[PDB]
């Protein structure tokens, strides 16, 4: 049932993540926070130019296997 | 020595609670708001009997059901955050600088001044969530307290702390829809898989995080395909009433001598890895109006790290 998507960091390196479309992006964000050394309040994710909201399931965004999600540094101004 | 109050979530459906003068609201019922004020840690008395109070915690199923109809699929924490953020922001003020409305600096709220002033130029959007649209309509009428607090609560912003204006601006727009037509057609292809057209409509065709200029949006992109090869993607049609592009802070020299295409943009001051400052800018009458949280100054040239860039309408077709 789970599938594999890619999250890419500011440096350009993609990593694989096994996820389910019923998981929330808050759950994916904690997997991403685990692989790199960054905490959830320091970044936000985009797919196809649009942000991913924390409390919504991944299936709301049309992710297919090896879809590439981008990590964006959460600025503090 | 007993009072009866009416708790509500929507101001239309009420439910009574009998309370005593011995314990406080929080122990008997939960956190409650009376005329915008938290009274959860006060002991009830006669001046509350008969009046309605807005319950924030410990909601029942039927009040939760009404909560989701008014604010959308929100999380149990939401209502407390919203009510508390609204009372904390009460002191903030919107000040008119050069015939427009801007938000004065208080408690690191400059990222919000960028968000709200960029939204104020989008004059063809509405929100699908009722509470949000009501707050948005009130903000456009004068009182912005509700609208400020709501986008703070929807954006998971902590009070008095700096945040990311592009994050919040695009998060808020994901809750909005467009009152006119808009269309964006991507052409994807892979030498092994084939060619496919992806079509986006409405407000979703007017925002994109990842590029900051219309040339870079229309450029051909290349990424790994599900087969293992390299898939390509390129814009082939675009018609919008405006276009909002956001990226990381990118140093540019914006000048009015070459008459730029964009109508407005946001600037980050400082370095990305530390706490910086946001400034909103519009172009009017051959000058750049800089809006630094309740103050305004004009310049002809500015070296600055831009983030969000708002363009006018897009009429494009290629290939
Ligand atoms: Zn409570
Ligand atoms: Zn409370
Ligand atoms: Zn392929
Ligand atoms: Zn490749
Ligand atoms: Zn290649």
């Amino acid at each position: 049932e789970p599938l594999s998507i890619l999250v890419r960091n500011n440096k350009g390196r993609s990593s694989t993540y096994e996820v389910r479309l019923t998981q929330t992006v808050a759950h994916l964000k904690q997997q991403v926070s685990g692989l790199e050394g960054v905490q959830d309040d320091l970044f936000w994710l985009t797919f196809e130019g649009k942000p991913l909201e924390d409390q919504l399931p991944l299936g709301e965004y049309g992710l297919k296997p090896l879809s590439t999600v981008f990590m964006n540094l959460r600025l503090r101004g | 020595l007993t009072i009866e109050v009416l708790v509500t979530v929507d101001g239309v459906n009420f439910r009574t609670v009998v309370l005593n003068n011995k314990n406080t609201y929080r122990s008997q019922l939960g956190c409650v708001f009376f005329n915008g004020a938290d009274i959860s840690d006060t002991i009830p008395d006669e001046k509350q009997n008969g009046h309605s109070l807005y319950l924030a915690d410990n909601l029942t199923a039927d009040e939760t059901k009404a909560l989701k109809e008014l604010y959308g699929p929100v999380d149990p924490t939401f209502l407390h955050r919203f009510y508390s953020l609204k009372a904390a922001v009460h002191g903030w003020k919107m000040v008119v600088c050069d015939k427009v409305r801007s938000l004065k600096l208080s408690d690191n709220n400059c990222y919000l001044n960028a968000v709200i002033m960029t939204l104020d130029l989008l004059k063809d959007i509405k929100f699908v969530i009722p509470a949000l649209q009501h707050a948005f309509m009130k903000h456009k009428g004068g009182d912005s307290t509700d609208f400020i607090a709501l986008i703070m609560a929807y954006g998971n912003c902590t009070f008095g702390a700096p945040d990311d204006a592009s994050r919040l601006l695009h998060t808020v727009l994901a809750k909005a829809e467009l009152c006119c037509s808009a269309r964006m057609v991507w052409r994807e292809w892979c030498n092994v898989c084939g060619i496919k057209d992806v079509v986006l409509q409405g407000l979703k065709a007017c925002c994109y995080v990842g590029v900051q200029t219309v040339e870079d949006l229309r450029a051909r992109m290349t990424y790994v395909c599900q087969c293992g090869g390299e898939r390509h993607r390129q814009l082939v049609e675009h018609t919008t009433p405006w276009l909002l592009l956001s990226g990381t802070p990118n140093e540019k020299l914006v000048t009015t001598s070459t008459a730029p295409d964009f109508v407005a943009f946001n600037v980050f001051q400082g370095i990305e890895t530390a706490v910086g400052h946001y400034v909103h800018a519009r172009l009017k009458g051959g000058l750049i109006l800089k809006f630094d949280s309740g103050t305004v100054s004009k310049t002809s040239d500015w070296k600055c790290k831009v983030t969000d860039v708002l363009f006018p309408g897009q009429k494009y077709s290629s290939d």
